[PDB]
RNA sequence: AGACUCUGGCAUGCUAUUCUUAGAGGGACAAGUGGCGUUCAGCCACCCGAGAUUGAGCUAACAGGUCUGUGAUGCCCUGUCCGGGGCUGCACGCGCGCUACACUGACUGGCUCAGCGUGUCCUACGCCGGCAGGCGCGGGUAACCCGUUGAACCCCAUUCGUGAUGGGGAUCGGGGAUUGCAAUUAUUCCCC
C-alpha cells in the first residue's frame, strides 16, 4: 500500500508516491540532489532539513514531473514531497504527527501546502 | 432530476476534470472520487403591504 | 464657524477615495 | 392548454420566497395567492395557483435534504430581518 | 392545422329578486384517476363537476432583390489587350520596429525543462557533401505521423580581458546551392 499525491504550478505539474522503504529519494529516476540547476539544491533540501533525515528512512518518494521551466518544476517537486509526506502521516500515521508537521510546515513557508495561484493573463482584443 | 433546483430552472468538451484543493488528496485513496467533479464547479414589483403585483 | 474655517484652511483634506486597481480548484 | 412563461415565473418566485406557506390543494394555494400578490387577473391568478400547486407536488416527491436547507435558509432570512 | 383578445352553460349567494329583469360576486384551473410517453412536455379514455370548450372581433408585405413589360419620366456627357519600366530611386524634417555600443559580457563543449497552432504540405528514417542542399523509401485529411512538440534564456567547465579589442555588425568581392516563365537594381540561404 501506498499514497499518490500531485504537485502544481504555472504549467509544471507533479506527480509522488510515496510508499514503504528504507528512505529512498528519487525525482525523475534520479536522486533528489543532481536535478540540473543546482543553485536551488537547498530548496530540494528545505523540505528534509526541515523535518530531519531521521524520520524519513521509513519513507520511499518517487516524483514524476512534466511541464514548466526549471524553478518551476522544483517547486512542484519540493511541495509534493511536502504534501507527499503529509498525506502518508495523516493516512497512516496518527494524527498529532501530522498536525505538529502541518504547523512547522505552515510557519516556515506558505506555498508548501497549496501552490501560488498565479497564472499569466490571457490576451484579448 | 428530482431537485428543487432542476426543476426551478429558467428553461473533447466532457473529458475535462475539476480537482479540489483542507486534507492533502490521495488518489489511492478509495474516497477521493468525491473530490473530483466532472463539471462546472459553482422581476415584479411590491405594493404597500408587501404584496407582489403580477400581470 | 470662524474657527472651523481657519483650521479648515489649516489643515489638509483626507479620507475617502476608492481606487479600483487591481484558490480552491 | 400550455403554460406562459410569466406564469412559470411567478410560479418559480412564489416557490422560491414563500414554499412554507403554501399549501397541498388548490384551495389553500389561491388563499396563498390571495394574501401574497394583489393579483387583479383572475385567470393569471387561476393558472398561478394550479401551477404552483403541481410544483409543490413534484417537489414533495423529492429528497428532503433541499428542502430542509430551503427552510434553513428561509427561517435565516426572516430571523435577519 | 387559430397554443390572439373577450365570454357563456350552474347561481334558491348580494343589491332595487325563488318565476321576468340588470350590476357585482362565486364557480373551471386539465382539477383528479388509468394507460401511451426521452419518465418530463404532450396524447388517449373515464369519475366528480352546469361548464374539461361554444360563440363575438381577428390573412398581410418585400428597406434582398431578380426577370427586363412599362411613363418620347427627370439630371449630366456625345474603352481594349500586349512588352518593358518604377511602385520609394535619396541631401533633409517628422515616428513606428531590430542590432549592439561589451566583463552582469562574447566563444567553445557539455548539460537539461514549456505552451498556443497546422499539414498533402508537415516530415520520420537510409545514402552523398563540412554547410548551404540533393537522392531514395515510409507515416499523416490529423490528439494515431512529424511530435514523450527533446526550443531559446538559464546551468557547469575552458578561452578571451578594458583594448573601436576575440564587442558590434553595416557596406563590399567571389564561389556554391535552393525557389520559380524571369533574380540585373545584389528574391533567398551557406561559406570565405
Amino acid at each position: 500500500q501506498s499514497v499518490q499525491v500531485f504537485g502544481r504550478k504555472k504549467t509544471a505539474t507533479a506527480v509522488a508516491h510515496c510508499k514503504r522503504g528504507n528512505g529512498l529519494i528519487k525525482v525523475n529516476g534520479r536522486p533528489l540532489e543532481m536535478i540540473e540547476p543546482r543553485t536551488l539544491q537547498y530548496k530540494l533540501l528545505e523540505p528534509v532539513l526541515l523535518l530531519g533525515k531521521e524520520r524519513f528512512a521509513g519513507v520511499d518518494i518517487r516524483v514524476r514531473v512534466k511541464g514548466g521551466g526549471h524553478v518551476a518544476q522544483i517547486y512542484a517537486i519540493r511541495q509534493s514531497i511536502s504534501k507527499a509526506l503529509v498525506a502518508y502521516y495523516q493516512k497512516y500515521v496518527d494524527e498529532a504527527s501530522k498536525k505538529e508537521i502541518k504547523d512547522i510546515l505552515i510557519q516556515y513557508d506558505r506555498t508548501l501546502l497549496v501552490a501560488d495561484p498565479r497564472r499569466c493573463e490571457s490576451k484579448k482584443f | 432530476g428530482d431537485s428543487i433546483e432542476e426543476i426551478l430552472a429558467d428553461s473533447r468538451q466532457r473529458s475535462r476534470a475539476w480537482l479540489k484543493e483542507d486534507e492533502p488528496l490521495n488518489f489511492l485513496d478509495p474516497k477521493v472520487a468525491q473530490r473530483v467533479l466532472a463539471t462546472q464547479p459553482g422581476g415584479f414589483k411590491v405594493s404597500a403591504d408587501g404584496r407582489l403585483i403580477i400581470r | 464657524p470662524l474657527a472651523d474655517q481657519i483650521l479648515a484652511g489649516n489643515a489638509v483634506r483626507a479620507g475617502v477615495r476608492e481606487k479600483r486597481r487591481g484558490e480552491e480548484y | 392548454r400550455v403554460r406562459t412563461k410569466t406564469v412559470k415565473k411567478a410560479a418559480r418566485v412564489i416557490i422560491e420566497k414563500y414554499y412554507t406557506r403554501l399549501g397541498n390543494d388548490f384551495h389553500t394555494n389561491k388563499r396563498v395567492c390571495e394574501e401574497i400578490a394583489i393579483i387583479p387577473s383572475k385567470k393569471l391568478r387561476n393558472k398561478i395557483a394550479g401551477y404552483v400547486t403541481h410544483l409543490m407536488k413534484r417537489i414533495q416527491r423529492g429528497p428532503v435534504r433541499g428542502i430542509s436547507i430551503k427552510l434553513q435558509e428561509e427561517e435565516r432570512e426572516r430571523r435577519d430581518n
